[PDB]
């Protein structure tokens, strides 16, 4: 994996690779790498798949509940909380979990970091998994706070096309989102091999491989 | 010391249809170099136009189907006869794998029927209970050998139309039932021939809206 | 976890037309001691039947109070003990493969590995196999042990698949059983001349027999092999 | 985390901590806050393994202010560390301890004066004048050993701060991203934005 | 840590009708990490083509080696070496380093200059050769190749099908493999005619 | 392996199972581990059998050199030979070795070289895995000066327990009967050693 | 693999699978474990398959020589003595168990060797992997004085139990025969029991499928007149 | 030692290697140079183990050096490069193997081109326009491959270098103080003093 | 580096008044298993040094060829080989100890403990031990293995130091010697009821005494012993 969410002035955008890997040997092309936990609120996957998928639909459950409740959304400083406490119990048991819970609330649009030893950090980028290096390098030099719309979910696609090129373990497509106070929104599954090619030719980018 | 987990070896194979599915194994079970069945069926029949196939550790394969055909019939119990949807069983077989969490089913699971919609599906599990619905997947032991056939022959990766030379893809054309049983049979003589585990016998069951049928084929027995 | 102590070697079987047949020697060894030359690796279950264990002796013998203490309990409150709900060979297999199964997901192993060799209600032929991990499977010939290298392979030409059970005879089966422990006794170095051999047949029921010995065994040609090599004399 | 360092001057305490947070290869944040409010006039800052340190110090904040509302009372900081040293003390014998080391800086309202203790995951508490966790204290207490006197303001007590960060920035081979620092003292707990 | 998969690669090839193919991927790199796309895995010696995975700086040291030796060859017998001669050759070098080996999975193509017949074969890395009339295969995706090209290959292939044929096999087992991939050569082998062709795939 | 020598008053006679194992395996049942190295003087072999080969090998060929230059070595010196072969690499090697000869001047002696190198002349030995459960019987049983025929009946019989016992030993019970006479090479079947 | 050995009224014959593994993967279908020593002295190999090709080249080279040097045919013995002194020497390292027969001027022979060094005689043997399944049957039906055909029959027979029984074992079976006062008949592919069916489609691509970037011709030539 | 990098431009050739050497928990020099002039036109930067990379480099100078008054010629970078990996791919082999990565950058003066060799300690060799080793290329090959062109002037080549050591700097836990950064082109070698 | 595979147990000795006694069991272990039961563990050295030797018996023998030799090559061009110019037991020694430490510096070590034992020239005691490790120590008593746990107590309450040679007799030295060993036997589990014993002399010389037994052995209390703790039948 790849992931990436950044806070900008438009709300947060959420990119994600689909690869899946089972040591060399790439498993699934296409792997949804995002949870809608609620119209309001994603969540990443990078990690233990299993891990990922069964404790963040688990936070579906708990953020679904403190809705009925409470007859109101869910902050997502209070969901990334209740997730963090989860990984708590399972102390030191080898789970493998890193997670980015975004969404919009409240205070605006929020983004919050947590992993399986518990870490629960607030902030506005974030990458994980074994391309975030590849990630962060595009994204440090592009980032503003100022940013469009169009050209966020653009930083956001092309940052991880970087990586799945770099990093043998991220590739498939690319998954985009965008959140806003209305609610996320699907910008929908970019294969990595049409989008590298027009990227190279659009962009000049990629000047070494040949096409 | 004692080692709780084994490989039974196998290989299984699932492909979603426009307006069906099929599942099909083969039926040879190993230890080490030795045959233990050239018959032993894998792939099961677990009710509500499902099926269903565990395939590494048979033990636990074994015990992993035997609890949720026992969860179909509980489902009827407890909602009315209502009929379990694909993605609820999908979902259910989600929890049964996680509750082993920390001592797993050692094995790579596939269901295959139709979506409430009448449409085809397949779905895939890792031993501890990742899921995904797909058009096409292999597991097992020879995985590797036909996942990367199935990707060029049934979604016509890498595969362009001759003149444009590279610049106009393939279109993605929908499958029949015996142009996808060929590609499985295909798939099976192909993975016989190159991997010691596979072999003796492939049994396919296909699921459409008239009920779940199957089919039986020899394979070499070497 | 444990280690096993006092052990048995191969359990062999194979179906036929009208039933199946079962063979296991009598020995029961320490380690390359063979220590116990009075053991019974045959457990009969009523008159349809028939238990072979291989692996620990002594976790063989707990066993064996299972099977006894569930035909006890089978008889309890049922006036069809003995006729319509009697043990079939189906219950007793999945019973022991429930407990197998269960031992072994408690890391604490019944460190044995059976064949559950009968007839059923309606004529059936059963014949499955069970170890200590909780693995089953059915083939027309099975065998544990060293019989799963040297005795499947003779008994797999006789029956190779499930066409040829009822082209062959009790009389057939029988004697492709004996051939194969006679190879086993030449050949695996935990084994005894000494074995029992139980037939369950649809028709003739139950026929135990103890104390069979190998029998026509070729020896004479070692006079002949001298040294290792370039040794005349 | 890596680096909290801690000094006692006339009529404060101030801590020094770290802003960096690393997981792998990659430094996720430089801006983290390593440091928890117990009460109005009592600061704790906290180093150690990942999630066990913020859990950890949230768990004592929690106990602290649940005090604080019961008895209608602040406890003195000599009170909270002692209290903070047994559960520490009790942890390292526990199945699966919590591997925390903690700097305590209160301004006790009672005496009138400013008190700083240290005390690491076995439950070693120890009051001082200046201290530090980790290897920090390896490169900084030879600079404290001769510039610190007990009559320092609040200004000399930072100036010699900076010199020890300044210190680790040239000696130690990770970047920690710098230091927040916070001032303890009569009148509660603000944080120096320039630093 | 295995250095039969620290840089990753494949290697293909195939008989056709009075022609063979070998192919290979341009990946070199360190783990998970890619370096270079332009690492080219398939040497020619005269008319007898070689194709080496592994470990790259062998794959490199055994061109190396080879050069040498056929040039010398060549030089006494006054004669270019022939596929059948070179592959003993290769067998005999990689035995020498029995206990010391290198990480390599070597593949030999070509036609007999003499005879006019098509020749391939593969290696283990200590010398084993493998001589097979269809097709022979190497690299960290070996198992995918194996699958593709026992289903993809039918025998006597004319040139421009079994172009084809073998490019499929190459691309689609390359994608399954995360070692391989970032671009693709394939060579086409006739009697007194060579054609390269680099392939247009996904370059993640 | 069960094996073992024996003196009596016309000579001496070698005594050996011939069943190999590798594992539970027996990869051999009619195996001979009764080897000549010299006309009159003859070895049984326990352990690898690979290094005992390799052994026997090397004495036959010192011995053969010793007779060209020398004349007949006696039993003691085929031994030594033996020993310091076993001795001298004793931390690569896994043999244990019985030597057992005639002469007309010694008459029937025997040598037992057991792991360590180390020489023991006895007036009978055993040795193999099958040994251990042989050491009651055989020395209750054995008297010194005996006949032809009682000392094959005691090989014969102490052999019998030995394979009874052990599953490492099986087979044929192979003798080499060493006396001025000649040599003479006997063979017994399991169908007359077991009903004993 | 499986490889046998069987000895019979006027010579030897010995046997071998065709099949050759990395892991669980066929690396070869048909590959060739009958080797030749020297014309009327062959061995078939079990185990690291390098290794048993390299030891009989070696000592096959070796063997040749001598029989030039002693205007001799070379005998079985002179093989099995420098096969096992060889394997000795390298102490299990060199990972090569043979079967060794042939005939000579001094009769027929059959030997077997394993990588230690130890060398076994009999009238019947096998090694390998399928081993166990073909030792079943050699025990089941060997017999004493048996004819040409015979022996042929019985070692064809015990490598089938290991091609169908063995999954280290499988394909094809090759067959060397050895008699007295006769040329060696080697009998590549003797049985060919696993023919592959044909397949359901076919998968010929239409040309112009593949996407390609650059041609070029390359020149194999050498260095041209003029 | 950490970070080498290098780019190859239009018409030269530009190293950066970090400054830091590091001794225990203790950065001993902060200036320290991590190269070797091989030839005239020829430059060597490299990466690895304490002791064998500076000897290492020090034995290849010698034997270009050598090589060069025997012929009164200067090798091309190709060959250099080529002396290089067979040394390291002998040495890989050896009983106590050199543990060092290294990076050639030199002018062909025959072709008129600037060449950049990636060589790792096992004699694997690389030509790119862009490279590095260690964790170096995980932050910077991303930048490198979004901005690099082929017909970048030295100062452009210099400017890209700037954005990949600030990446370094903020994403590292690493302190590594800094990079001397060298150029290679037509007149030969020169050290950029100020970056 | 090696293991020692069959073995010699303790090697005693004392002084006395005008010499020297030294013993030692005529047995060679195998591990648990007593395999030999005629062993001379004392090897004689010319008529003025005995020296006994423990531990691994091929080693032992090894040991005892150096000797032999090292007598055939003292007498090489030596017309005083039997008078001023004969091996000494401080000679004898000094080349084992050479040859001991060199070996453990190889590390192949003669897996022993020696123990020289005789008399000089000019009638002095000599009484020096030698290890697999080249230590060297002299004293009143020495004891190998479990000789120096067990005997070396009894053997110093007759010679405690120095100064209680001259009182010791040797009917009192021999006495307490044989009594060592009959403990040993009663208490060491790698011990024979068979032993050596050898004394040297400068009056009467070497007198080496073969097949001794352990005699008046008190066992009879056994019979009153009954149970562990509770039992009183
Ligand atoms: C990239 C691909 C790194 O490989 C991502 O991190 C990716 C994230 C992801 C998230 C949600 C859904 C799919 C993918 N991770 C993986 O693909 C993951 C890699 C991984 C495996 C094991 C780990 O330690 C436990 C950590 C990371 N792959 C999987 O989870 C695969 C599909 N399944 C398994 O590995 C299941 N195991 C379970 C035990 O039995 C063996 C196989
Ligand atoms: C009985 C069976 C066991 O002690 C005998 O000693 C027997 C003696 C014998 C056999 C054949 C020819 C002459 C004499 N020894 C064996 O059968 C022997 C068992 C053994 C193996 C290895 C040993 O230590 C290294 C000790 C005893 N069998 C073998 O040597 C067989 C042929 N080969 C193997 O078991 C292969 N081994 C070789 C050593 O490394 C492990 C694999
Ligand atoms: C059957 C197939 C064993 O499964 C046979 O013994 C066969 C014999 C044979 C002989 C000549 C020509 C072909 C085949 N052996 C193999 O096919 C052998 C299997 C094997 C793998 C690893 C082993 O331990 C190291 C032993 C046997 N296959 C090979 O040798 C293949 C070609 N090479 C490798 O797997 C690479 N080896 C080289 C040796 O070092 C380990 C990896
Ligand atoms: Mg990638
Ligand atoms: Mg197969
Ligand atoms: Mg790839
Ligand atoms: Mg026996
Ligand atoms: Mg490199």
């Amino acid at each position: 994996t790849t992931t990436l969410a950044f806070k900008f002035q438009h709300g947060v955008i959420v990119a994600v690779d689909s690869r899946a890997t089972a040591g060399s040997y790439i498993s699934s092309l296409r792997m949804n790498k995002v949870i809608e936990i609620n119209p309001y609120l994603l969540g990443t996957m990078s990690g233990c798949a299993a891990d990922c998928q069964y404790w963040e639909r688990l936070l579906a459950k708990e953020c679904r509940l403190y809705y009925l409740r409470n007859g109101e959304r869910i902050s997502v400083s209070a969901a990334s909380k209740l997730l963090s406490n989860m990984m708590l119990q399972y102390r030191g048991m080898g789970l493998s979990m890193g997670s980015m819970i975004c969404g919009w609330d409240k205070k605006g649009p929020g983004l919050y970091y947590v992993d399986d030893n518990g870490t629960r950090l607030s902030g506005q980028m974030f990458s994980t998994g074994s391309g975030n290096t590849y990630a962060y390098g595009v994204l440090d030099s592009n980032y503003k706070w100022d940013l469009s719309v169009e050209d966020a979910l653009y930083l956001g696609k092309r940052s991880i096309l970087a990586a799945a090129h770099r990093d043998a373990y991220s590739g498939g497509s690319v998954n985009l989102y965008h959140v806003t106070e209305d609610g996320w929104i699907y910008h929908g599954n970019h294969d990595v091999g049409e989008l590298f090619w027009k990227v190279k030719e659009e962009e000049g980018s990629f000047n070494n491989v040949i096409g | 010391q004692f080692n709780p987990y084994g490989d039974n070896g196998g290989t299984i194979l699932g492909i979603a249809g426009e307006d069906f599915a099929v599942l099909a194994g083969d039926t040879r079970n190993i230890t080490d170099y030795s045959i233990n069945s050239r018959y032993e069926p894998k792939v099961f029949d677990c009710g509500d136009n499902i099926v269903m196939s565990a395939n590494g550790f048979a033990a636990d394969g074994d015990a992993l189907v035997k609890r949720f055909k026992n969860s179909v019939k509980w489902y009827h119990f407890d909602h009315n006869d209502k009929k379990l949807s694909i993605n609820s069983a999908a979902r259910n077989i989600q929890h049964l794998l996680y509750s082993r969490r920390f001592f797993p089913y050692y094995v790579y699971n596939i269901i295959a029927g139709l979506d409430e919609d009448g449409k085809g599906a397949v779905y895939s599990f890792d031993p501890v209970g990742s899921y995904q619905r797909e058009q096409c997947r292999a597991g097992g032991a020879a995985a590797s050998l036909i996942m990367p056939f199935l990707d060029n022959q049934v979604n016509f990766k890498n595969q362009y139309e001759p003149g444009t030379n590279g610049k106009v893809k393939k279109p993605l054309k929908y499958l029949s039932v015996e142009e996808v049983i060929k590609l499985v049979r295909d798939s099976f003589t192909s993975a016989t021939e190159r991997h010691i585990q596979v072999g003796d016998g492939l049994e396919i069951l296909i699921v459409t809206k008239d009920g779940v049928r199957k089919e039986f084929y020899e394979l070499k027995r070497d | 976890t444990q280690q096993p102590i006092v052990t048995g070697t191969s359990v062999i079987s194979m179906k036929y037309d009208n039933g199946v047949i079962i063979a296991a020697d009598n020995l029961g060894s320490y380690g390359s001691l063979l220590r116990f030359n009075g053991v019974e690796r045959l457990i009969p279950v009523g008159d349809n039947t028939v238990v072979g264990i291989s692996g620990d002796i002594s976790d063989m013998q707990h066993i064996e109070r299972l099977l006894k203490d569930l035909v006890t309990e089978n008889a309890y409150d049922n006036p069809l003990a003995d006729a319509e709900e009697a043990l079939e060979p189906s219950y007793i297999f999945e019973y022991l493969a429930t407990v197998m199964y269960q031992r072994r997901s408690k890391m604490n192993p019944l460190w044995n590995a059976i064949i559950v060799a009968g007839v059923q209600s309606n004529g059936d032929q059963f014949l499955r196999y069970v170890n200590l991990l909780g693995v089953t499977y059915s083939s027309p010939t099975l065998a544990t042990g060293f019989g799963a290298h040297m005795a499947n392979p003779l008994l797999r030409k006789v029956v190779d698949r499930e066409s040829d059970i009822p082209k062959t005879t009790v009389q057939v089966a029988e004697e492709a059983i004996v051939n194969a422990m006679r190879v086993l006794y030449y050949r695996d170095a935990r084994s005894s001349r000494n074995f029992s051999l139980a037939i369950i047949d649809k028709n003739t029921g139950l026929t135990f027999k103890k104390n069979l010995q190998v029998e026509n065994m070729k020896w004479d040609f070692a006079k002949d092999i001298k040294g290792y090599g370039t040794q005349k004399i | 985390m890596d680096i909290i360092l801690g000094i006692r001057v006339q009529d404060s305490v101030i801590l020094a901590s770290s802003k960096a947070v690393t997981r792998g290869i990659s430094v996720l944040k430089d801006s983290d806050d390593k440091t928890r409010q117990l009460s109005p006039h009592t600061l704790m800052s906290f180093a150690g393994e990942a999630g066990d340190t913020v859990q950890f110090a949230e768990y004592i904040q929690a106990n602290i202010q649940l005090y604080s509302i019961r008895e209608d009372y602040e406890l003195s900081p000599q009170a909270v560390s002692s209290f903070v040293r047994q559960e520490l003390a009790k942890s390292i014998r526990s199945r699966r301890p919590y591997q925390v080391n903690v700097l305590i800086g209160g301004y006790d309202k009672k005496k009138n004066k400013p008190e700083l203790y240290q005390i690491d995951y076995l439950g070693t508490k120890v009051e001082l004048p200046y201290g530090a966790h980790g290897y920090s204290g390896f490169y900084t207490f030879s600079l404290l050993d001769h510039h610190y006197r007990p009559d320092m303001t609040t200004e000399e007590g930072l100036d010699l701060l900076k010199l020890c960060v300044q210190e680790l920035e040239k000696r130690m081979p990770m970047d920690f991203k710098g230091v927040i620092v916070k001032i303890v003292d009569k009148d509660g707990i603000r944080q120096v934005d320039d630093f | 840590s295995d250095p039969s998969s620290i840089n990753g690669g494949i290697v293909v090839a195939m008989t056709g009708k009075d022609c063979v193919a070998i192919a290979c991927d341009l990946r070199l790199g360190s783990q998970s990490l890619g370096v270079s796309n332009k690492f080219e895995k398939i040497f020619h010696y005269g008319h007898v083509f070689l194709g080496i995975t592994g470990l790259a700086t062998d794959v490199t040291t055994l061109n190396e080696m080879f050069r040498y030796k056929t040039n010398l060859y060549k030089l006494k017998e006054e004669r270019a070496i022939e596929p059948e001669t070179f592959t003993q050759l290769v067998s005999s070098s990689l035995y020498e380093r029995r206990f010391g080996p290198y990480f390599v999975g070597p593949v030999v193509a070509g036609i007999n200059s003499k005879s006019g017949k098509p020749f391939i074969a593969g290696f283990d890395l200590i010398g084993c050769i493998d001589e097979a009339k269809d097709f022979i295969v190497s690299g960290t995706a070996s198992d995918q190749l194996f699958g593709m090209c026992e289903s993809l290959y039918e025998p006597n292939l004319e040139p421009e099908d079994l172009f084809e044929t073998i490019s499929q096999a190459l691309l689609n087992a390359a994608d399954r493999d995360a070692l391989s991939g970032w671009g693709a050569v394939v060579y086409i082998i006739k009697k007194d005619e060579v054609v390269k062709r680099y392939l247009k795939m996904r370059q993640d | 392996t069960s094996i073992m020598a024996v003196t009596f008053k016309d000579g001496v006679i070698l005594g050996a199972d011939s069943r190999t194992t590798t594992g539970a395996y027996i990869a051999n049942r009619v195996t001979d581990k009764l080897t000549r190295v010299h006309d009159k003087i003859w070895c049984c072999r326990s352990g690898s059998a690979a290094d005992t080969q390799a052994i026997a090998d090397i004495v036959q060929y010192h011995l053969e050199l010793y007779t060209s230059q020398y004349g007949t070595p006696s039993t003691e010196t085929a031994a030594s030979v033996f020993k310091e072969l076993c001795y001298e690499n004793k931390d690569n090697l896994t043999a244990g070795i019985i030597v057992a000869g005639y002469d007309d001047k010694n008459k029937g002696e025997v040598y037992t070289i057991p792991l360590g190198g180390s020489v023991h002349k006895l007036p009978y030995a055993i040795a193999g895995s099958g040994s251990t459960f042989i050491y009651g019987y055989c020395d209750k049983n054995f008297r010194e000066n005996m006949s032809k025929e009682e000392t094959v009946d005691f090989i014969k019989h102490s052999l019998s327990q030995a394979i009874k016992w052990d599953g490492s030993s099986g087979g044929v019970i192979r003798m080499v009967v060493l006396t001025a006479a000649g040599v003479e090479r006997l063979i017994f079947y399991p169908d007359e050693y077991e009903q004993l | 693999t499986t490889i046998v050995g069987v000895k019979f009224n006027n010579g030897v014959v010995i046997a071998a699978d065709t099949r050759s593994t990395q892991g669980p993967i066929v690396a070869d279908k048909n590959c060739a474990k009958l080797h030749r020593i020297s014309p009327k002295i062959w061995c078939a190999g079990a185990g690291t398959a390098a290794d048993t090709e390299a030891v009989t080249q070696l000592i096959g080279s070796n063997i040749e020589l001598h029989s030039l040097y002693t205007s001799r045919e070379p005998r079985v013995v002179s093989a099995l003595q420098m096969l096992k002194q060889h394997l000795f020497k390298y102490q299990g390292h060199i990972g090569a168990y043979l079967i060794v027969a042939g005939v000579d001027p001094t009769g027929s022979h059959l030997f077997s060797i394993h990588a230690h060094g130890s060398t076994d005689v009999g009238y019947y043997l096998s090694l390998g992997s399928g081993s166990l399944a073909a030792m079943a049957v050699l025990e089941s039906h060997w017999k004493q004085d048996l004819t040409k055909e015979e022996a042929i029959k019985l070692a064809s027979d015990a490598i089938q139990a290991g091609i169908w029984n063995d999954l280290g074992s499988g394909s094809n079976v090759d067959v060397c025969v050895m008699e007295i006062g006769k040329d060696a008949e080697y009998l590549r592919n003797y049985l060919t029991p696993n023919v592959r069916e044909e397949k359901q489609k076919s998968y010929k691509f239409p040309r112009g499928t593949t996407a390609v970037l650059k041609e070029s011709i390359v020149n194999i030539c050498d260095i041209q007149e003029e």
